[PDB]
Parts: structure tokens; C-alpha cells; sequence
């Protein structure tokens, strides 16, 4: 069961690499959220001190 | 004087016209004289011991390097790709050994490959398989002269 | 079974491979021990400098160079070699027992280097005492005619 | 041997590749979590500098 | 969290993680832990509780000292368990450490036990080991924690595999995911030792009065590059090193005395006369009679220096 299994192997490896590619894309989204939310704190944390 | 001497043969010797400075020259030469002779005997034992030690093993090392070299070229006779972890090679197996060498691959799995034949299914091509002949380990010259 | 093949002619079956690379070199012993086979390489249209193994063999070959360098000096002075003792037993008949070996070759490369330093320093820093000493005693002898 | 080992070979190799896929999809995202945290902490320190 | 707090402290469970002659128990104890400690919540806390069973890992790897392909007692060994155990162990051990405090502590805790950890791949390796075997030392040197520039010194000093550590690099491996960091290792590992300020450190250790081979000095091309600055210094504390040289008991100090005398090989003869302040040839001669091979090898070089230099 390998004559028609070459396409199956190609697809399986492609999936195995693309799932990890999407995992790293999720990593990059996580980092983008990290930065865009660490830079957005001025909305609340900064206005805490003027209230003080 | 000195030019002709050296061009032919000469070694400069700052000397003294009396025997007083003779003592000074004796002292200065004896300075190095006292130790000169060490050089040889010192140099001896190191090379002696090192060559003795290494000789017993350099030949083995050469055998090694040769063997791993050969297998590296054998590997070099194969193909690699990055995206797909697949290795490619082809070798022609005796017609009668159609199954025994698979059992032999059995000798490279139990602990050396995860139930690894790594392939047992074959697609065949019309390429003319080679033939062979053997001399039956008793008539080497006969068959050799026959086939040459 | 056994086929004469000398009153006939033989045929060796080809085999398709899709071996994953993950067993690339550790599996070398697989066929290094009793491979007893031939290959039809597929690596074509690309040459040594264009392929991969060229790179490591460029570091390897140096070790053979320095080894044959040593051999001359080794035979130089007074001594012989025991020859490969392994050759008598290690290459013992046809065995599946060929002891495993992985990276140890690189350790051998570095060690043969460390050695080659030893050798160069020794040879080039011992090959001089001769002449300067000789002239020194020559002048010493010249001293004797000072009376 | 008999031609029946293919089921072991192909399926187990795909199992290895998939296994590695999960290991490293989770691993790279964990590294993402730690980097997220440290970079967010640095940005928070900068905001604290502004507040000071 | 409280659930695992109960689940941690036990009495027999420690035995389930202690059966090392038989490896069935710790195997699961730690595979399930791997699937467990992924989340930092449990990761950190459980690390706060198990700081005595590292020996588990230690045996799980130290066994490989003596090994053979077709030996020992295992059936279906590592299709999924034999060294899948080692895979677990290593992956967990590194995995958990990513809190900077963790490695920051463990390194000082068990420097040596993870010193030979380098040996993990010195001889033998298989598929999945590659990415990980040294990917912790990766973290042991990363520029994000204390002592990230302080201890690896001794790692190198006692290892010295660095040339062969490079020798591991060239032999191409199928995977992309490991070439970057392995290269990173050596590059960073070179940009400090070659930068290990020579005379600064040299004079420091000299005035210390306690010394080791300190092989940096012998590696000297860049050190001789400014040996003229030593002539400036005139190394009168080396006149003191003479006093050190008459009486010695440390092999390192005793032999490095000869080495220090000998580096003149790449240094101009303008040092020859300041040497001529020295020159009693029976001194290094009687020392030559000190034939202890471990020092004698370079004692040959020392006693030899004078005359070939005369050639020089």
C-alpha cells in the first residue's frame, strides 16, 4: 500500500509542516498582542495617576 | 682579507694578542659549554615515548578513517530533501535472497530502528537487472580465466 | 537453495526505497557490516562541489594527509609497527558484530590535530641545536691556539 | 520476510512526524508565552518610568 | 493547583519514581508529568517540590557510558519506550526550566552533573536527541538571566571539546530547526574567550597567588600581539615567579612556570638579555632532571628553548 501512498505521504508531511507553521503564526500573533497591549495600558494605568 | 676568507671559508673570531683575555674567552665559552650537550638526550626520550605510544594505535585510526570515509561516500550515493524526511537509494538484490535479507533487516530493528525496514514494498522497472557467476570457492582460476 | 549460475546466468532484484532520513548515518552499519550488495545511485546532474558530503570530506582528507605525513617520520628512526591487530580479528571472517561508532571520528580529528602540533613543534624546535652547537664548539677549539 | 510490514513502517513514521509536530507546536508556543511575559514586563517597566 | 498539591507529597509514589533498576514506574511518573508540567501553573509549583530526584535523570542517562547495539535485556526496546524514556526525561528537564529562576538555581546546584551532560552527544546520538541534547545549555547561557555570563567559563576550561563541538556542527543534519542555535552556540562561545582580557586576567591571577594551568595564556598569538606591553611591565613579578619556581608542589603551577618561560618562542630576542639577568643553566637543568612526564613533555620544550632560540 504505497503506490498510491506517495500522495498520502506528501499530504501528511505537508500537514505536519503547515500545522507547525500555523503554530508559529499563532506565536507571532501572541507577540503582536503582547506589544500592542503593553503599549495600550496608558488608557487605564496612566489615568490612575491623574486620578491620584 | 675577511671578504675573501668568508667567500671561501671563514668564521669570525674576535681574539686577543695575549693570554690574559684567553681566560675571559674560556669563561664565556664554558658558560654555554656546561649545558650544550643536554639538547640531544633531552630531545630523545620525548620522541621515543610518544612514537612508541602512538604507533600501536595510528594504524587502527587509519583503518577507521578509511572505513567511515567509504561509508560516507556510500551515503553520498543517495538523495536527501528538506521538506520531506525521505531518503532514496537503490540496490539490486539476489533473486534467491528475495526474503532472507528482510529477516536480516530484522537484525537492524530490535533496538536500532523502530521496527524499521524503512521500506519493503518495491516498484520494479524494465531496466535490465545484472547477472552474476561464482567460482564455487574451489575453481577460482578456471572461472576467472573463463570470464575475463 | 543454490543455483550454479555457471551453467546459467543470474539476476538480482532491484528494490524501491522510501527510507526516512532519520536513520541516515547511525544506520550505516546496516550495510557496512555485511551489505554484500551494489547500488544504482540517483545523484546526477550535480557534482561533488555541488553536493553535500564534499564539505565534510574536505575536513576528513586532511587527516589522511597528516597520517601519511607521520608514517615517514615513524619509519624514519629505528622502529617497526605491529600492523593492524584489528585486521586479524576485527575483520574476522564475515560478521554482523562490527562494533558501533558514531561521531568518534571527529574526536579522532581533534586528537590527531593536537598530536600534529606536538609533532611540528618537536621537529622544528629540535632540528637546529646541531649547527649552532657545532659552531660553538668549533670556536671553543679555536680558542686552544691562544698561547 | 513477507510483504506485510508496510503497515508498520508508513503508519509509524507518520506517527513519529505527527508526534514531533505536537511536541514542537506546543514547545514554540510555550517559548512564545515566556517571551510574551518578559517583553510585556519590560514595556510595563517603561510605562512605570513614565509614571515616576 | 490544590489537587496537585495533594497529589505531590506521598510515600510510595516516591518509590514509583525510585525504581531505577526496573524502569517501568518512573517512565509513566514522568511522561504524565511531561504532559502535566506544560502549563506554568503546575510547572513552577511542582518544581518547588521535587528538588531531590534529579538522580533519576542522572541514571536515565549515565548508563550510556558502556553500551552495545545487540546487548542488554530489552524486548521492543525503543520503538516506543526504550529511549523514549530518555526523550521524556530530557524534554521535561529542559522544558520546565524556562522560568529564569529555575536554571539560574540548578546551574549552581549541580554544575558538574550537567558538565558531562555535554557528553550526551560526544559519541552517540539518535533522531530526536539532536534538537534537545544541548538546547538546555542554550538556556544555560541565554542573555536573560543572572550568571548568564559567569560560569560557562569553567564549562569550557574542563570541557575543551570546543574544537570537536564545532566538529559536531559541520556534519549536516536533515533538520533546519537545529543549525541556527548550534551555530549560535559556538559564535557566542568564541566572542568571549578570545576576548578574555589576557594581561588583565594574567596579572590578576598572578597577584592572587593562586593559579591554574589557565590555558588562555599559552594560546598566545593575540597575547604576544602586545607582549611589548609586558616588556613595558617588564614582568618583574615574573622575577617573583622565579621565586615561585624554586619551590613548587602544584603540577599546574610547576609546569606553567616552564610554559611561561617558554612563550619567548614567538617573542623578540630583545627579551633575551633581560633573560640574561637569568641564565644559570643548571637551574632549568636540575628541573629537567625533574622528569615527571605530565610536566616533562613541555619541560623538554623549556630546556630546549635556549639553544634553538640561539638558532632563532
Amino acid at each position: 500500500s504505497q503506490k498510491n501512498g506517495i500522495a498520502t505521504l506528501l499530504q501528511a508531511e505537508k500537514e505536519a509542516h503547515e500545522i507547525v507553521s500555523k503554530a508559529r503564526k499563532y506565536r507571532q500573533d501572541k507577540l503582536k498582542q503582547a506589544k500592542t497591549d503593553a503599549a495600550k495600558e496608558i488608557d487605564s494605568y496612566k489615568i490612575q495617576k491623574d486620578k491620584e | 682579507i675577511r671578504k675573501i676568507a668568508e667567500s671561501l671559508d671563514a668564521n669570525l673570531y674576535d681574539v686577543d694578542s695575549s693570554n690574559e683575555g684567553r681566560s675571559q674567552q674560556l669563561a664565556k665559552v664554558n658558560k654555554n659549554l656546561s649545558d650544550l650537550y643536554t639538547v640531544l638526550k633531552t630531545t630523545s626520550t620525548t620522541l621515543e615515548s610518544e612514537l612508541y605510544a602512538i604507533a600501536k594505535e595510528l594504524d587502527s585510526w587509519f583503518q577507521d578513517v578509511t572505513r567511515e570515509k567509504a561509508i560516507f561516500e556510500i551515503l553520498n550515493k543517495s538523495n536527501y530533501d528538506t521538506n520531506r524526511k525521505i531518503l532514496i537509494a537503490e540496490g539490486w538484490i539476489p533473486r534467491d535472497e528475495l526474503a532472507t535479507l528482510q529477516a536480516r533487516l530484522g537484525e537492524m530493528i530490535a533496538r536500532l530502528g523502530i521496527d524499521v525496514p524503512s521500506i519493503i514494498q518495491v516498484l520494479d522497472t524494465n531496466h535490465t537487472p545484472p547477472t552474476f557467476h561464482r567460482t564455487n570457492k574451489f575453481t577460482a582460476g578456471f572461472q576467472s580465466i573463463c570470464d575475463c | 537453495e543454490k543455483e550454479e549460475a555457471i551453467f546459467r546466468s543470474a539476476e538480482m532484484a532491484l528494490v524501491q526505497f522510501y527510507i526516512p532520513q532519520e536513520i541516515s548515518r547511525d544506520s550505516a552499519y546496516t550495510l557496512g557490516q555485511l551489505g554484500l550488495v551494489q547500488f544504482r545511485d540517483l545523484n546526477s546532474k550535480v557534482r561533488a562541489f555541488q553536493r553535500t558530503f564534499v564539505n565534510e570530506i574536505r575536513r576528513l582528507d586532511n587527516v589522511e594527509r597528516q597520517y601519511r605525513y607521520f608514517y615517514s617520520l615513524l619509519k624514519k628512526h629505528d622502529i617497526k609497527l605491529y600492523e593492524g591487530d584489528t585486521d586479524k580479528y576485527l575483520d574476522g571472517s564475515g560478521e554482523l558484530y562490527v562494533p558501533p561508532s558514531g561521531s568518534v571520528i571527529d574526536d579522532y580529528v581533534r586528537n590527531a590535530s593536537y598530536l600534529e602540533e606536538r609533532l611540528i613543534q618537536m621537529e622544528d624546535a629540535t632540528d637546529q641545536i646541531e649547527v649552532q652547537k657545532n659552531d660553538l664548539e668549533q670556536y671553543r677549539f679555536i680558542l686552544q691556539s691562544g698561547d | 520476510l513477507t510483504p506485510n510490514q508496510v503497515n508498520d513502517e508508513l503508519n509509524k513514521m507518520q506517527a513519529f512526524i505527527r508526534k514531533e509536530a505536537e511536541e514542537k507546536a506546543k514547545e514554540i508556543q510555550l517559548k512564545a508565552d515566556q517571551e510574551y511575559e518578559i517583553e510585556k514586563t519590560n514595556i510595563v517597566r517603561n510605562e512605570t518610568n513614565n509614571i515616576d | 493547583v490544590k489537587l496537585v498539591e495533594k497529589l505531590l507529597k506521598n510515600n510510595n509514589l516516591i518509590n514509583i519514581l525510585q525504581n531505577i533498576e526496573q524502569m517501568d514506574t518512573c517512565y509513566v511518573c514522568i511522561r504524565l508529568l511531561q504532559e502535566l508540567a506544560v502549563i506554568p501553573e503546575y510547572r513552577d509549583v511542582i518544581w518547588l517540590h521535587e528538588k531531590k530526584f534529579m538522580p533519576t535523570l542522572f541514571k536515565i542517562l549515565q548508563r550510556a557510558t558502556d553500551s552495545q547495539l545487540a546487548t542488554r535485556i530489552v524486548a521492543t526496546n525503543s520503538n516506543h519506550l526504550g529511549i523514549q524514556l530518555q526523550y521524556h526525561s530530557l524534554l521535561l528537564i529542559w522544558l520546565l526550566t524556562f522560568n529564569p529562576v529555575f536554571a539560574n538555581e540548578l546551574v549552581q546546584k549541580y554544575l558538574s552533573d550537567f558538565l558531562d551532560l555535554l557528553k550526551l552527544v560526544k559519541i552517540t546520538i539518535k533522531e530526536k536527541v539532536s534538537r534537545l541534547c544541548i538546547s538546555i545549555i542554550l538556556q544555560c547561557c541565554s542573555t536573560r538571566v543572572k550568571q548568564h555570563k559567569k560560569v560557562i567559563k569553567q564549562l569550557l576550561l574542563l570541557g575543551n571539546a570546543l574544537p570537536t563541538v564545532q566538529s559536531l556542527s559541520e556534519r549536516k543534519y536533515s533538520d533546519e530547526e537545529l543549525r541556527q542555535d548550534i551555530s549560535n552556540l559556538k559564535e557566542i562561545l568564541e566572542n568571549e574567550y578570545q576576548e578574555l582580557t589576557s594581561f588583565d586576567e594574567y596579572s590578576s591571577e598572578l597577584k592572587s597567588g593562586r593559579l591554574e594551568w589557565s590555558p588562555v595564556h599559552k594560546s598566545e598569538k593575540f597575547w604576544r600581539e602586545n607582549a611589548v606591553r609586558l616588556n613595558e611591565k617588564n614582568y618583574e613579578l615574573l622575577k617573583i615567579l622565579t621565586k615561585l619556581l624554586e619551590v613548587s608542589d602544584d603540577p599546574q603551577v610547576l609546569a606553567v612556570a616552564a610554559h611561561d618561560v617558554g612563550e619567548y618562542v614567538r617573542h623578540y630576542p630583545r627579551g633575551k638579555r633581560v633573560i640574561e639577568q637569568l641564565g644559570g643553566k643548571q637551574l632549568v637543568m636540575n628541573h629537567m632532571h625533574h622528569e615527571d612526564q605530565q610536566v616533562r613533555y613541555n619541560a623538554l620544550l623549556a630546556v630546549q628553548k635556549l639553544m634553538v632560540h640561539n638558532w632563532e
